């Protein structure tokens, strides 16, 4: 069961911080990941994080979001600040799949996400 | 901190590969007393002398026609026709008796081993795989009993226990009077070969971040590769295995101066699967990996060369499994380098007058195609598994590894007595196999 939290509406693409759950035996045999809806867009990937502690990103925000493991609340974190207006969408918490594809491409789980605006 | 681990890796290389060297088998023939005082009497044709006196054996049967029988023709006090001694005593050369071989045989080679010296050929042979099995046994036995010596003492008295205790077992083995006690310094030391060995890779994994584990990782099969292609350098100057053997002892001397569980892992039908392939692949690329050398440094015409052309090719490997990451999925490769494994030993049975520089660029191409799935298991345990299950199933597959190694020698060397193509057709059906399981992997419905 993946659920989500955090959102709201900034004044001028201040920061803010995403919250990702997880069950237990998701959280500790397989990789995490947040992806966009970017309206006008079918999908957008942002980064990973697996159990070695190896990170990803994404070529269009590098340098400006940071995402950080917490295994105390079993819980994924993001880092969102100094945003710009262009960032409008609904954010969901995914795990992709390995194996087939690319690595990031396909997805087995998802938690109908949350929606913020800038 | 990272020469020392590089050091200790480089120095536990050879201690799996060096029965190439210390244990190779030379042509030989049975002697018989008198044959030489004819060869003073006549030395028309020393070369041909041994056509003169070995029998003729036939196609298939040389192993044990030639190299472990004689004739009965006293040569000695005989008049002979200086030209065909045997055509003028008999018409027919099939027909005179025979018997078993006597006085130690003669051996061509300027060095020595183990073989030229305790006498392992004829119906001896067999014992040239107990060198093996014993140290393959005491890999196994050190594995389980290595975790009580870190308790009640300490972790740091057992890595000078284990160095100096390698140290003297290898000197006293270069300093053996008879065949067992050989053996038992063998076992002697094959427990604290590892057991010294798997703390340089818990330290460096320990103390470097989570960051460069990768690069440590490589720079340890480096240092792998640069300790086996050093090895290939001494025993070209020191052809005595005694010398050889001080030579690799001695450096060793001088320079010592909400938690993870296994029982979570066969409840959920999810991960009871892939628990399980990976396994079976490690140990399948396991015993292929220890059985083609060995095949390798059997059939040699140019042994300096090949180990050298075959150890050289092993960090473009490593370099295409790094690439291969982030940019295309994680079976592909591992199908792709397992099926290579074993179209190249299906080939290698089917070339006879193409020797010499075809069998070279095979095994290089089979030994890459092998060395690039082993990584790629290693990086998705990193990625996908906890610490504590990974920290055990590192044992395991040691356990796992030690049994195939336990059993490997012995199939291999005995099964080409009934023909020399048959240990061939066993790894080509572990490879075209191996290479089937993997693409049980994806799960099943999974949407875009």
């Amino acid at each position: 069961q993946l659920q989500e939290s955090g959102g709201g509406l900034v004044q001028a693409g201040g920061s803010l911080r995403l919250s990702c759950a997880a069950s237990g035996t998701i959280f500790y045999y397989e990789i995490m990941g947040w992806y966009r809806q970017a309206p006008g867009k079918e999908r957008e990937f942002v980064a990973t994080i697996d159990q070695g502690g190896i990170t990803n990103y994404a070529d269009s925000v590098k340098g400006r979001f940071t995402i950080s493991r917490d295994n105390a609340k079993n819980t994924v974190y993001l880092q969102m600040n100094s945003l710009k207006p262009e960032d409008t969408a609904v954010y969901y918490c995914a795990v992709p799949d390995v194996f087939v594809g690319r690595g990031w491409d396909y997805l087995i789980y998802w938690g109908q996400g949350t929606q913020v605006t800038v | 901190a990272f020469l020392i681990l590089c050091l200790l890796s480089a120095a536990f290389a050879p201690i799996c590969v060096g029965i190439v060297f210390l244990g190779f088998t030379p042509d030989h023939h049975c002697q018989s007393p008198g044959v030489a005082e004819l060869s003073q009497r006549c030395g028309w044709s020393p070369a041909e002398e041994l056509n003169y006196t070995v029998p003729g054996l036939g196609p298939a049967g040389e192993a044990f026609l030639g190299q472990c029988r004689r004739y009965e023709v006293d040569w000695n006090q005989s008049a002979l026709s200086c030209v065909d001694p045997l055509a003028s005593l008999a018409t027919n050369r099939s027909h005179l008796p025979l018997g078993p071989c006597q006085d130690g045989w003669v051996y061509d080679t300027p060095g020595s081993s183990i073989v030229t010296e305790f006498n392992l050929v004829c119906a001896d042979s067999w014992k040239l795989d107990l060198f093996q099995s014993c140290l393959n046994a005491g890999f196994l036995f050190g594995s389980l009993g290595v975790g009580y010596f870190a308790d009640r003492f300490g972790r740091k008295l057992c890595l000078l226990g284990t160095v100096l205790v390698n140290a003297v077992s290898g000197v006293l083995m270069a300093f053996s009077p008879n065949y067992m006690s050989m053996l038992l310094f063998r076992l002697l030391q094959g427990l604290v070969s590892k057991g010294n060995w798997m703390a340089g890779y818990t330290l460096i994994t320990e103390f470097v971040g989570s960051g460069s584990r990768r690069t440590v990782a490589i720079m340890y099969q480096m240092a792998f590769t640069v300790g086996l292609v050093a090895l290939t350098g001494l025993a070209y100057a020191l052809p005595h295995w005694r010398w050889l053997q001080l030579a690799v002892s001695l450096p060793t001397f001088l320079f010592l101066l909400l938690s993870p569980s296994f029982a979570d892992l066969f409840r959920t039908p999810r991960l009871r699967k892939r628990t399980f392939i990976l396994m079976y692949l490690w140990f399948t690329d396991s015993v292929l990996y220890q059985g083609l050398i060995l095949h390798m440094g059997a059939t040699s015409g140019n042994l300096y060369l090949d180990f050298l052309y075959s150890a050289l090719v092993e960090i473009p490997g490593a370099f295409i499994a790094l690439i291969t990451i982030d940019r295309v999925g994680r079976i592909y490769p591992m199908a792709m380098s397992n099926l290579l494994a074993g179209a190249a030993c299906l080939v290698m049975i089917f070339i006879s007058p193409d020797l010499h520089w075809l069998n070279i660029i095979i095994m290089c191409v089979g030994r890459m195609g092998i060395t690039i799935a082993i990584q790629m298991i290693c990086l998705v345990n990193a990625e996908l598994y906890p610490t504590f299950v990974r920290n055990l199933g590192v044992m395991v597959c040691s356990s796992l590894c030690d049994i195939g190694g336990i059993i490997t020698p012995f199939i291999v060397f005995r099964l080409r007595e009934v023909w020399q193509a048959l240990p061939l057709i066993l790894f080509a059906v572990l490879g075209l196999l191996a290479a089937g399981v993997t693409l049980l992997l994806p799960e099943t419905k999974g949407v875009a």
